[PDB]
C-alpha cells in the first residue's frame, strides 16, 4: 500500500497494528460496484455499473490487477485504467489516516498524562586484574575505563569500575574445606592447590561435597584425650571441632599491609551466615569480621567484598601449610532437606576483582544491548598502564535492558492504567508479580471451584513456578525457591494489598501423571532413537519452564486427552500411535487446585 | 505424464488400499486435521454408537480409534449427511461452544459456506496461427 510514502511515515510514527480504515482495494470496488448501478445511463434499462466494468472485467479482476496478482496487459479499457489510476491516488489520504490512532495514543501518554519512556540501563561485568612481578603495590582511581572493540555502527564500548581498588601481586592459590558429615570422621577436601598446579576443575564445584579427593583425619577418626596432632598440620593447644562446615583460602604473596579484593560468582539456594577468622603467630585463630565489608550478603549472591589484610597476620604458623596466608570461614548452613539445603555452588572465585559498570549508555545503540557482552572479551585498558600485564573477565555482562521501543512502553503503560501499583484483584496480582521478578516463570490461580465454596477462608496461597535461570533445589523439572526469598515476595506483596489480605506465595507440589504410549513410527528409524526423540519434544511442550532461555507462555492447569494426542502427531517422525493410557498418580485429567502436572515415561 | 485425463490432473493419488483383504481405518492422524481449522480448538470424543455390528467390524488389537471393515464393504459415514445426521440435533456431531451453549445449525445454512466444487475441462493445446506473409 503506496510503498514510496509508507517507509517515510512508519519511520515517524510509532504505526500499532490496529488501522482505522480496513477498507481493501477489493473491498472499495464493491462499494463503487452497488454505487454505480443506481444511476442510470440515460434511456436504458441498463445502468453506469455496465459502463465501469465493461468487458471480462469485475472488480475481482480489477483487484488483482491493481494489488498485481495478473501482470498488468497492455490493453485495459480507458474508463476502467482511468479508475484503477484513481484509487492508487487515493492511497495517500488512508495512509495518512491510518497513522493518526497511533499517534492519538501517544499524545494521550506524553502530553496530557505526563509519562515518559525509560532510558537505557547499563550493565555492570565482573573484572579481575593481575599485576606483573616487577611492583607490588599499584593504585587506579574511580573512572579508570576498560575496554573491547566497538559496537556496530557506533562508538566503542567503555567499562569503568564504581570503586577505587588497588591492586597487589597475589592470587588464590589454595581453597579447601572440612565437612562434618558424620560423627567422629570428618573428610579433607583439595579441590584448588597452585602448589601442585591442580586448579579448580570443571567451572564449578559442590561446597562440602563428595569431591573424591578427601582423606579421613586419623588423628581425629579418635578424638583426642604427637604435638597434639589436628587437621592441617599440629597444633598447640585443645582447639575445638564444631559441627559447622568450614572453608580455608590460601593467600599467596601478600603482605600484612595490603588489602585483598575477591569477587565471588554464586548461585547459593539459602544464605549462610558466616564468620571470617585469620592466622596468627601464635597459632590462634581471631575474628576478622570487623575488618570484612561484604556485598554479597554472607555468601547469598555474587558480589565483591575487599578485606585490608590485618596487621600481625602470620605468613609462618602451625597447624596449617607454612608458605601461605590462610583465611577461614565458618559456615553456618541453615537445616533443611533435600538439595535445596545444601551449600552453595560456587562458578567460581577470583582475586584483585573489582566490578565495571558501562561508561556512556546514550552512544551505544540498540544492538549491545540485545545480548550480554561475551566472556573473555575486555583483555586490556583505554588509556595504557605499563606496570598492568593483563585484565580478564572470566564471565561477562549480567543485568542493563535495552532503551524502550514504542511497542514495548505502550505495553509498560497499558498495565500501569490497569491495576496502577495496587494489587487489589486476582488479575493484579499475577502481573504485579511477573513484571518485577525475573526468576519467576508464570502464576496460576487458585482455580474455579476453591473461590465459590469459600466458607470465609482469609488465606489466599498464590504459586509461583519459576524458570530454570533461577532455581534454589537441583531439580530440572521440578523448580523451587528458597522459603526466604519466597516469603519476601509476599511482604512486598503485603504493601500493595489489601491490610486484611493475608497473601503468601508458596511452591506448588507437582503432581505426576503417567503416560504408557505404543507408537508405530517411520519405516526407516530405529524405534529406541525414535522413543527418546519425541519424548523430549513432548517433556519441552507440556514442561515449558524445563528447556532453559525459554520465554514466558501462559499455560493452563489443564492438559487435553485430544490435544494432547494431537501434539504427538505432528513430530516429523511420527506416523500413528495406538493408545495413550492417561496414568495419574483415559480421560483427561485436570489438574486439582495448588497443584502442577508433571508427565513421567516409563 | 500419465493418460489424458479431460477433467482436471492428479498427480498425486490417493493410495486407495487394496480390496482383496478387509481393511483398517486409523482415525488417530484424523485429529489434527480436524485441529486445523480455525474455530476449532479442540475434540473432546472419537468413537462409534454400536453402529459397527451389522458386518462385525472388530477394533484392532488395543487402540480405539482403528476400525477394521469387513471385506466388500466401504464406508458412507453420514448417510444423506446434514438433513439425516448433522442438523437434526441428536447429536452425531456435538458442537460445543463457550463453555456449554452447544450451538447448532440447519441443513441449508451450510451448504452456503460449503466449498462448492467446479466442473473443468481441459482443452487441447494449441500453437495459434501467426499472420501469413506473402514470401512467395
Amino acid at each position: 500500500e503506496l510503498n514510496e510514502l509508507t517507509n517515510k511515515l512508519s519511520n515517524l510514527v510509532p504505526m500499532t497494528d490496529f488501522k482505522l480504515d480496513n477498507r481493501a482495494s477489493l473491498q472499495l470496488l464493491k462499494y463503487i460496484e452497488a454505487y454505480t448501478k443506481i444511476i442510470p445511463f440515460n434511456s436504458g434499462d441498463k445502468y453506469w455499473n455496465d459502463f465501469f466494468f465493461m468487458s471480462g472485467n469485475t472488480p475481482e479482476k480489477l483487484a488483482k490487477l491493481y494489488q498485481k496478482e495478473i501482470e498488468p496487459n497492455g490493453e485495459l479499457l480507458p474508463q476502467q485504467a482511468f479508475l484503477l489510476a484513481v484509487l492508487r491516488l487515493l492511497e495517500t489520504p488512508i495512509s495518512l489516516l491510518n497513522v493518526l490512532p497511533a499517534a492519538h495514543r501517544e499524545l494521550y501518554y506524553r502530553e496530557l498524562l505526563g509519562l515518559s519512556s525509560h532510558a537505557a540501563q547499563p550493565d555492570q561485568v565482573a573484572l579481575s586484574m593481575e599485576l606483573n612481578s616487577t611492583v607490588m603495590e599499584q593504585l587506579l582511581p574511580e573512572g579508570t575505563l576498560f575496554e573491547a572493540g566497538q559496537d556496530e555502527q557506533g562508538n566503542a564500548l567503555q567499562y569503568a569500575l564504581d570503586a577505587s581498588l588497588l591492586a597487589n601481586r597475589g592470587y588464590i592459590s589454595d581453597l579447601r574445606w572440612l565437612r562434618n558429615d558424620g560423627e567422629k570422621q570428618w573428610v579433607t577436601s583439595a579441590p584448588w592447590d597452585l602448589q601442585a598446579q591442580v586448579s579448580l576443575p570443571s567451572d564449578g564445584i559442590r561446597l562440602f561435597g563428595k569431591t573424591n579427593s578427601d582423606q579421613q583425619v586419623f588423628g581425629g577418626v579418635l578424638i583426642t584425650s604427637m604435638y597434639h596432632l589436628t587437621p592441617f598440620g599440629y597444633s598447640s593447644d585443645i582447639e575445638p571441632l564444631e559441627e559447622n562446615p568450614a572453608l580455608y583460602l590460601g593467600f599467596t604473596d601478600v603482605k600484612p599491609g595490603q588489602t585483598l579484593a575477591l569477587y565471588w560468582k554464586l548461585k547459593s539456594p539459602q544464605q549462610p551466615t558466616v564468620s571470617w577468622y585469620y592466622l596468627d603467630q601464635h597459632n590462634q585463630w581471631a575474628e576478622l569480621d570487623s575488618w570484612v565489608s561484604d556485598g554479597t550478603q554472607n555468601l547469598y549472591q555474587d558480589g565483591t567484598w575487599h578485606v585490608e589484610l590485618p596487621v600481625d597476620a602470620s605468613n609462618q604458623a602451625e597447624q596449617m601449610p607454612v608458605g601461605r596466608y590462610w583465611l577461614r570461614a565458618v559456615v553456618e548452613v541453615p537445616a533443611h532437606e533435600g538439595a535445596l539445603g545444601k551449600a552453595p555452588w560456587l562458578y567460581g572465585l577470583i582475586y584483585n576483582a573489582m566490578t565495571a559498570t558501562l561508561v556512556n549508555v546514550d552512544s551505544i545503540s540498540d544492538s549491545h544491548f540485545l545480548t550480554p557482552l561475551p566472556a573473555s572479551s575486555i583483555q586490556r585498558p583505554v588509556e595504557p598502564i605499563i606496570v598492568l600485564a593483563s585484565v580478564n573477565q572470566p564471565w561477562a555482562s549480567w543485568g542493563g535492558r535495552i532503551p524502550e521501543s514504542y511497542s514495548a512502553f505502550f505495553e509498560r503503560i497499558a498495565q500501569n492504567l490497569s491495576h496502577r501499583n495496587r494489587s487489589l484483584t486476582w488479575g493484579n496480582m499475577v502481573t504485579l508479580l511477573k513484571e518485577r521478578y525475573v526468576s519467576i516463570f508464570d502464576v496460576k490461580y487458585p482455580g474455579n471451584d476453591e473461590l465459590t465454596r469459600v466458607p470465609a477462608l482469609e488465606q489466599q496461597q498464590l504459586t509461583v513456578i519459576p524458570a530454570n535461570r533461577y532455581n534454589d533445589s537441583d531439580d530440572s523439572l521440578r523448580p523451587v525457591l528458597n522459603p526466604a526469598r519466597l516469603q519476601e515476595m509476599a511482604d512486598w506483596l503485603q504493601q500493595k494489598d489489601s491490610p486484611w489480605a493475608s497473601i503468601e506465595v508458596r511452591n506448588p507440589e507437582y503432581l505426576d501423571v503417567k503416560i504408557h504410549y505404543e507408537v508405530i513410527f517411520k519405516p526407516d528409524v530405529n524405534e529406541d532413537f525414535g522413543y527418546r526423540q519425541l519424548q523430549q519434544q513432548l517433556c519441552e511442550v507440556y514442561m515449558p519452564w524445563s528447556i532453559d532461555e525459554q520465554r514466558p507462555v501462559v499455560l493452563n492447569n489443564s492438559i487435553n486427552y485430544f490435544q494432547l494426542l494431537a501434539t504427538i502427531q505432528q513430530q516429523p517422525l511420527v506416523e500413528r500411535v495406538t493408545r495413550l493410557t492417561l496414568h495419574r498418580a483415559t480421560a483427561s485429567v485436570e489438574a486439582k487446585d495448588n497443584e502442577v502436572l508433571i508427565l513421567v515415561w516409563e | 505424464e500419465g493418460p489424458l485425463l479431460e477433467h482436471g490432473w492428479i498427480p498425486e493419488l490417493p493410495a486407495a488400499r487394496d480390496y482383496t483383504q478387509r481393511l483398517t481405518l486409523n482415525l488417530s492422524r484424523l485429529v489434527n486435521s480436524l485441529l486445523e481449522i480455525e474455530g476449532i480448538k479442540h475434540v473432546n470424543r472419537l468413537r462409534l454408537d454400536d453402529s459397527f455390528d451389522k458386518t462385525a467390524i472388530e477394533p484392532v488389537k488395543g487402540d480405539t480409534w482403528s476400525w477394521s471393515i469387513k471385506e466388500g464393504y466401504y464406508p458412507r459415514l453420514w448417510g444423506e449427511d446434514p438433513l439425516n445426521q448433522l442438523a437434526q440435533q441428536n447429536g452425531p456431531l456435538r458442537v460445543i461452544a463457550k463453555g456449554g451453549i452447544s450451538v447448532s445449525v440447519s441443513k441449508e445454512q451450510i451448504q452456503a459456506s460449503l466449498p462448492s466444487q467446479s466442473l473443468i475441462q481441459n482443452e487441447p493445446v494449441i500453437l495459434a496461427y501467426g499472420q501469413h506473409r506473402d514470401v512467395g
